[PDB]
């Protein structure tokens, strides 16, 4: 199935992090294509800069066989 | 197409084409004839099939933006049928719906009311197709077709 | 209504009620009023407001089921336009949508669809049941009035 | 994101400083601009459907971006163009009626430059089609909300320029 | 603002603002000359209500880091107040309490905490500032301003107010 | 639900027009929401005063909770016991501002005897401290000059009664 | 989910020896009666909306249960009950095609009846929209598939009843 | 069963089945009597084809617990041979291995490794049962049977 | 991607049906089919006795395997069988569509980059990916050797 | 994570031997300064939140970087700064009994210098930050436990610069 | 090692390495002396260990591919032998079996089948090994390492 290489920074606002909570949040992440879209609008509702987005896996314009 | 879907099965359990896997290919190999033979009419008759389906269904369906005077958007529908026939073409040639999926019938819906046609219009018109598609194919090549123009009506 | 859902922002980053929501709810208050004499205006109106919009309705949508000959379905039709319409007084009073949302507007889309009933259609049917409304109420009561039915309308427009 | 009082309050918040006689009156325009935004995202709100319909079908359609082999073929593909427009229809409606293009810049240009670059959907056809929109909302909004609401419009062009 | 939390709000359910919500932005614009004549007297009176919160705060808590020779921790103090003020006149014009939660109530005892200054000192300290504000603006433009006061003074008291 | 909403949805259900016996209540609601958003805001103003000195004196009348036999006796549990204090002023005081119960219905009496029979929470001990905070939020309120007491009294109450037993 | 082989091979197993003659004659029988199978599964397949919409038609419209109170008022519940017939027809739709109701008892009936009591969802009309909806699903395929199909929906009554 | 997984795979993305997975029904249900005849066959000759395997695998392999002079080991190693020949018929008439892979694969290493048996020591005797499969059963048949075998062999 | 896919996606690009040539490539794939899954089986039949002989001839008795080399340790022979199944499954995937399109999709994408990044030894393992193809090519002959052989080289040249 | 024991095995594996006179020399140099590690352990434990403290105050308090417009401006952030400087000092602390800086390099400086170009948290700030806290650890430890805790502390400066 | 299992224990839920873990600390620390002393004593007298453990292997079980003629094969059996004493006397450096794990057992069963010696062959040597190592060592240092000759045993 056709891929996205994503590296993107989502920052907390809502939240401290006590000493465990935190996590990290410049993740390098190969995105299925089918949810980019709504990781996208996840990590822009939280608040990150998208930094890198790249098609991993598959070809520009592909009427079929794409996944 | 059979072959993808059979590989992203034996994909999906990190493995080696199983006992059935094989068996299917070689039923879809040997099945290849008639798919060409299927492709092949489709592909000589489909001016005829879209004239005949057209009139049956504005007989039928008359109330539609393909019959509103607009000559303009009678050749779109008549381009669109010639398009949808040659997709389910492309699904008897692969074995499989998915070039008609990943072309004609995933964003059907959103598209077609983006574009204000009524959906169960479309429905009737590819009913229509399918029916002339029967008037000229054989019981095994109609039942192959009408198959895929079923996957169509189910996504309207 | 916005007195419930600033509760639920409230219940979320957990805390009271601040002063700037009670303000808000203080305006809602005070809005009250006006928002009940303009209920009992379209309760007064709604059969008039029902019958004058079929009307205009039939003149700008002739095809339609409830035109046809079958006076099952146009008897079906009148008593969607007035459940609407009481939908949408319902809306009125509340101040917000959420009788509307709750009733009217969540899973329309899928009843008319199983109902075959063309939502274009529908939405049309409201567009001209809120020009008679418009027309038969003031111009600040067409100021509330009028969005409740773009959303209703925009409910269905798809 | 950002509004225009958040704006006023973030650039006055960073300088230890109140807002002062110019952020007060632009706050001003802000709120007597206030009920003419709520008017024309309502108008939006009702009217998204018809605009993306008129939009699409005045700047898209029967070009070969359509037909094979474009990037508008192969039904899902537009209805993907459909859901990116009732998305930038949507925030321009939210950038309007905030008075900040922030929402803007954080959920859509942030991201959607580099995905259509990756996917090759064209830019520039999706830049000519968001200002056909602009100019739809122009013809039935009027010309004061509809130049406000084709601000953000703008700054959605050129943002993905 | 209230208009960024009600595109917040529409945005997580993608969905357009409702006629409620409109309704709600369309009666804080018009309130909104109001709220700016309240934070133009919170302006104009905001040093006063310091070096009188100051005084008596001194007055009535000695052990106070401001409160022990050095000038820089005095301006602080003074600093810290008058910001706390400038964030009371933001929640004033945006309509909400954002501006106090956001940009100095979440993560603030602990920022203080670190700093050094005790808590319970920063509580009665802004009781003071509290009372002089009452006492020093008007009636009628203390109902406005006071209320956010009392925000930031509830997040302070809470290790438990003290009964027998 | 508010007491708007939930009127509207019964109508709702049943098929009826707003009547008039609607409009006045209605209008009786929204005359009382002044009230309501000043009680609100003396809630907002002095809740960690209020949930805790009706814990205090919880713990003064029923004196075994802070004994080592009681569920409250550590300040692990003394803390926890303070903040479904908190928990229950603030849910009463939506309430308050909503007028009707389904804020409490949905978020408080959700289970609130469960979670309590599951950890050994006495019941009774928790509604007395309801009732001291019902107190205290109506004396206060008397002192802020709202001469109706009536609204504050029912959340409260509706609390106390969905959680105690039957005797 | 164990169908009309696996259920056979399930007996035999815990019987411990092969497929005896009587349970080949059982499996030739639903090898021989695959074809008409397949072929009443893609025609539910194509006419599903359909089958619901005459089904609803004929038993759950224009009756109270539509009406103010009804549990179909409210659209999304209207909604949640057209799914809920989506849900019937399919999963008995997957136990015709497999030839036992296996997959209708796991999927379906093993708690469904509390879940509707639970929301007072109608049992009893349920049962009756079921069974009209088994003579829809009667009218347009024939006598032969057509009680094929209503075994599972029958089976469908009696796990709500 | 493969047509459990033709159903569980029309369910799980919330379809109908796909006339394509139709027509692998259909090619099934005609492939039936092959594997009736398959499965006859094995529960017919099971008893030789047990007997020939254990003579083979103690000729290829004589430091095995099977013929270690424990007769009740032999009788053991005999039952699991016929249990497994049992299966791979029962994988034959479900036209699938999962059959086979539920009821003597899943938590295959973990049942042997308890009972103290090499594992490859079963897949050589399985080996061997594949050679007796091969050398009784028509060509067709005997792919048929050895790809289930097969399967066993990497499942060791 | 496989071959009917391509020549789809290709006719649909140039939006008309597929023509004499285009139908010939198909006639052509399609009277493969049968010895493809032929070597498809074969492939199935013995895949760990391949990895087992192509490790023995290519791979062990060089200093890669012993210490300070990068099939040292338990773990690291286990990866090493584990990637040459890998290729071998992949191969025999893209054998089966006739198209190195999934090869492209799933393997040799990123895998370049990984093996300079954890320091395994590029060479040595196209090394093994051709000495999988001489196996394969002793165990089935010419033909169906060539034509798996041929998406093998690939792998090579995606290493490469 | 590695330990100083760990890299020494380990190196002796690549080699292919057992540790030798100079590698288990070094084991001797690790095994007799376990003590004096796990004492600064304990004392790094006890005072973490006083050592943050005049960390800060030493290094990051008082200059325009907590200013208005500040990366330590707007409370919030400046209890994430005391998150990431009390995180510093326990992965420092783990490092330090170790032995080793493999966690920091595997757990600490893997992407955290992209990370904060990504956030504008300001390197050398932080940087400035670190080198404070280790002069912290220097006085309230002594100067061999301090330099051997200010050991890993540069190397999480290095893997900050 | 120890040192490293302590810290990921003190780690994943973001705490300080308690006290008691610095008491295991500080007394594997006055551990260490008599870890170097079994060390040395393993890398001491190995050469004898690895002759003595393959001539009992040798004597109790014969059908294995190291005494198939080979000596290559033979010597790549010694040299396997003495890597994993090797690792086992690392094991008592680190104090405990994660260098044997993370060196030898792993991925130890796919290794030895992709080289297709058989596993209980490796298992019967390795406790050939462990038996001179009861016999080469005093009664607290056998202890100490037949715990990591134990590990080697569940791991083939
Ligand atoms: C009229 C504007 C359009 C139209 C209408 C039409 N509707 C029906 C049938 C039904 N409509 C409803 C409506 C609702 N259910 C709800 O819960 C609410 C919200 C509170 C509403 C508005 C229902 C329940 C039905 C089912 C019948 C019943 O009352 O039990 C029909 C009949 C369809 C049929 O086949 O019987 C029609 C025709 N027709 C038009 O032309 C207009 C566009
Ligand atoms: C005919 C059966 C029905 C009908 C047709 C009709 N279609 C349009 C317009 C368009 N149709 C399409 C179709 C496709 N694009 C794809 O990628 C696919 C899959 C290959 C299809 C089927 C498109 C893109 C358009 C837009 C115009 C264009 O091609 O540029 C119209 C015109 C509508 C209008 O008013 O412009 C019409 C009339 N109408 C009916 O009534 C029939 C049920
Ligand atoms: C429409 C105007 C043009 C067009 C569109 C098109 N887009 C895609 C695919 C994607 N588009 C997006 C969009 C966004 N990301 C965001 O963060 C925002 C929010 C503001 C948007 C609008 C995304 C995420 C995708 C990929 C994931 C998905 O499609 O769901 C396609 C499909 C490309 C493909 O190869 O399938 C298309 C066609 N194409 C045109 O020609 C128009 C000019
Ligand atoms: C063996 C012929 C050579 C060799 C191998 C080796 N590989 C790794 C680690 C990895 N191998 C891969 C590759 C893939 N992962 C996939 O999912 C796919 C399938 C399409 C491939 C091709 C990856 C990603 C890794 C890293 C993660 C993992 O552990 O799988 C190692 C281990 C390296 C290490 O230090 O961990 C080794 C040893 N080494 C040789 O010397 C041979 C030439
Ligand atoms: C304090 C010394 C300096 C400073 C700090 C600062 N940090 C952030 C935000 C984050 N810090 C981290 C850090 C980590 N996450 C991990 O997993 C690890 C190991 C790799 C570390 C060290 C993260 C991920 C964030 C973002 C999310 C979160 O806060 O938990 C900020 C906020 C910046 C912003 O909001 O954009 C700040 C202010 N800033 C200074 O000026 C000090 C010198
Ligand atoms: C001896 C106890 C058993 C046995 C062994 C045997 N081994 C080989 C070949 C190899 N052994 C290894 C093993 C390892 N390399 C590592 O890095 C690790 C971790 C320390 C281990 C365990 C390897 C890699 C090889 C390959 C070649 C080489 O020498 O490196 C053989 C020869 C195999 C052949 O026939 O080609 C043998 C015989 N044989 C027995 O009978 C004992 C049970
Ligand atoms: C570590 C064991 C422990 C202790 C000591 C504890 C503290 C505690 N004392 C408490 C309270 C007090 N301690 C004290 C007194 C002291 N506590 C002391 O240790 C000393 C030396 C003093 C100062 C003289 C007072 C005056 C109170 C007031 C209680 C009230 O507000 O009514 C409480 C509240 C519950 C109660 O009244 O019993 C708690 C939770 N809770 C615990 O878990
Ligand atoms: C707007 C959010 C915000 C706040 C409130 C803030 C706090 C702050 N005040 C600070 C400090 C002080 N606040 C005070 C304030 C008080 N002294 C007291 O005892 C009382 C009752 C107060 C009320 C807050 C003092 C004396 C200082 C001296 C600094 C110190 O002891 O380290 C600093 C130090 C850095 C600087 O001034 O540049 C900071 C970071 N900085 C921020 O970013």
């Amino acid at each position: 199935m056709r891929m996205f290489r994503v590296t993107a920074c989502v920052p907390s606002q809502t939240r401290i992090r006590t000493q465990r909570e935190l996590q990290n949040t410049y993740f390098t992440k190969l995105v299925p294509y089918d949810n980019w879209f709504k990781e996208q609008q996840r990590i822009q509702k939280m608040g990150g800069t998208i930094v890198k987005v790249e098609l991993a896996t598959g070809r520009r314009g592909a009427n079929t066989g794409l996944a | 197409s059979l072959v993808t879907e059979l590989i992203l099965s034996a994909d999906s359990e990190a493995r080696y084409p199983a006992p059935k896997e094989l068996r299917i290919f070689q039923d879809f190999v040997k099945t290849g004839e008639q798919r060409v033979r299927i492709a092949k009419a489709l592909a000589a008759n489909e001016e005829r099939i879209v004239q005949n389906g057209s009139q049956k269904f504005w007989e039928r369906c008359p109330n539609t933006p393909s019959n509103s005077g607009v000559d303009r958007k009678t050749a779109s529908c008549q381009r669109d049928q010639g398009w949808y026939v040659r997709l389910i073409a492309y699904s008897i040639l692969a074995g499989s719906e998915r070039p008609l999926e990943d072309i004609g019938t995933v964003g059907i819906k959103e598209m077609y009311n983006n574009l204000e046609i009524p959906i169960r219009n479309i429905a009737e018109c590819m009913r229509c197709l399918k029916e002339e598609a029967m008037a000229v194919l054989s019981d095994e090549d109609a039942q192959e077709v009408a198959a895929y123009f079923d996957l169509i009506i189910q996504s309207l | 209504s916005v007195i419930s859902q600033v509760i639920a922002t409230a219940d979320r980053e957990v805390r009271y009620l601040s002063k700037g929501e009670l303000d808000a709810i203080n305006r809602f208050f005070n809005n009250g009023p006006q928002r009940l004499r303009i209920v009992s205006i379209l309760n007064s109106n709604a059969e008039e407001i029902v019958e004058k919009g079929a009307r205009r309705f039939w003149q700008r949508c002739p095809i339609t089921p409830s035109n046809s000959d079958n006076q099952q379905f146009q008897a079906s039709c009148l008593r969607d336009q007035a459940w609407f319409i009481r939908l949408i007084s319902y809306a009125v009073a509340v101040g917000d949508v959420d009788p509307l949302e709750a009733s009217g507007v969540r899973g329309v889309r899928e009843m008319y669809l199983s109902l075959e009933v063309p939502l274009r259609s529908v939405a049309l049917c409201m567009r001209s049941l809120k020009e008679v409304t418009l027309a038969m109420l003031s111009r600040e009561d067409a100021a509330e009035v009028g969005p409740y039915f773009d959303y209703l309308i925009a409910g269905l427009m798809p | 994101m950002q509004d225009a009082i958040t704006t006023l309050i973030n650039t006055s918040d960073a300088q230890g400083k109140y807002l002062d006689d110019s952020s007060l009156d632009t706050l001003q325009e802000y709120f007597r601009s206030g009920d003419l935004r709520a008017k024309a995202a309502m108008t939006i709100s009702a009217n998204a459907s018809t605009i993306v319909t008129k939009t699409v079908a005045k700047s898209l359609l029967y070009t070969d971006i359509t037909g094979p082999g474009g990037n508008m073929y192969t039904c899902r593909r537009y209805a993907a163009c459909i859901r990116d427009m009732d998305f930038f229809l949507r925030y321009g409606t939210y950038a309007m009626l905030a008075g900040d293009a922030s929402i803007l810049d954080e959920r859509v240009l942030n991201g959607l430059k580099e995905t259509y670059n990756s996917l090759g959907v064209p830019v520039g056809a999706t830049i000519r089609a968001v200002q056909a929109m602009k100019e739809v909302v122009n013809d039935m909004l009027g010309a004061e909300a509809g130049k406000e609401v084709g601000y953000y419009f703008d700054h959605i062009c050129s943002g993905l320029s | 603002s209230i208009v960024k939390q009600i595109i917040s709000n529409a945005d997580e359910e993608l969905r357009y603002p409702t006629p409620g919500e409109l309704e709600m932005i369309r009666s804080f614009c018009k309130t909104g000359a109001s709220q700016i004549q309240l934070a133009k007297t919170l302006e104009s009176h905001a040093p006063t209500i310091v070096e009188r919160g100051t005084r008596k705060f001194w007055q009535i808590c000695p052990r106070t880091p401001s409160n022990s020779g050095s000038p820089r921790k005095t301006e602080a103090a003074q600093r810290d107040m008058s910001w706390y003020i400038r964030l009371i006149s933001y929640c004033l014009l945006a309509g909400n309490d954002q501006p106090l939660r956001e940009i100095g109530l979440l993560g603030m005892k602990e920022l203080y905490t670190n700093i050094g200054i005790p808590l319970d000192n920063i509580l009665q300290y802004l009781r003071c500032l509290k009372a002089e504000a009452i006492a020093l603006l008007s009636e009628a433009e203390a109902e406005a301003i006071i209320p956010y006061f009392d925000q930031i003074i509830q997040e302070l008291v809470r290790p438990g107010p003290s009964y027998f | 639900r508010d007491t708007v909403t939930s009127l509207i949805s019964n109508y709702d259900t049943t098929g009826r027009y707003l009547d008039r016996d609607a409009i006045d209540s209605l209008q009786s609601y929204f005359i009382t929401g002044a009230n309501r958003v000043k009680v609100a805001a003396m809630i907002s103003a002095n809740a960690a005063e209020i949930s805790r000195e009706a814990g205090k004196k919880l713990f003064e009348v029923v004196p075994e909770l802070i004994r080592p036999g009681g569920n409250a006796y550590t300040t692990r549990r003394y803390a926890a016991c303070l903040r479904d204090m908190d928990y229950y002023l603030r849910y009463s005081s939506y309430a308050l501002v909503a007028g009707n119960n389904d804020v409490l219905m949905e978020r408080v009496l959700q289970g609130l005897r469960e979670t309590y029979n599951s950890l050994g929470v006495p019941i009774a001990p928790t509604v007395q401290g309801i009732q001291i905070m019902k107190e205290m939020v109506k004396e206060r309120a008397s002192d802020m000059g709202v001469d109706d007491t009536s609204f504050i009294d029912q959340p409260f109450d509706f609390i106390s009664r969905e959680v105690s037993e039957i005797s």
